[PDB]
């Protein structure tokens, strides 16, 4: 009942629709306590 | 340091004087603004 706590993944090109490897990104952000150093792009138009 | 933004304004001007801070007048232009957020309580320079 001792267990080494990790278990390495197995990813072969033969596996079914579940076992296979999927990459993840989480755009985590912690919000609204400080001055801004990022926003999205501020699109613009021709000068009449 | 204003509401989480640091600001530098500066000048360089030519002189000919021996001793004291030259009597006369010029303004400083704003050079750079940075959103650093830190508490500047105190400071030091850097010699070479
Ligand atoms: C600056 O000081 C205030 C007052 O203690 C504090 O609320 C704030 O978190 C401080 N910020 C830093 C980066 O020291």
């Amino acid at each position: 009942n001792c267990y080494f706590p990790l278990q390495s993944y197995g990813f072969q090109p033969t596996y079914g629709v579940g076992y296979q490897p999927y990459r993840v990104v989480v755009l985590s952000f912690e919000l609204l306590h400080a001055p801004a150093t990022v926003c999205g792009p501020k699109k613009s138009t021709n000068l009449v | 340091n204003i509401d989480g933004y640091f600001k530098i304004y500066s000048k360089h001007t030519p002189i000919n004087l021996v001793r004291d801070l030259p009597q006369g007048f010029s303004a400083l232009e704003p050079l750079v603004d940075l959103p650093i957020g830190i508490n500047i309580t105190r400071f030091q320079t850097l010699l070479a």
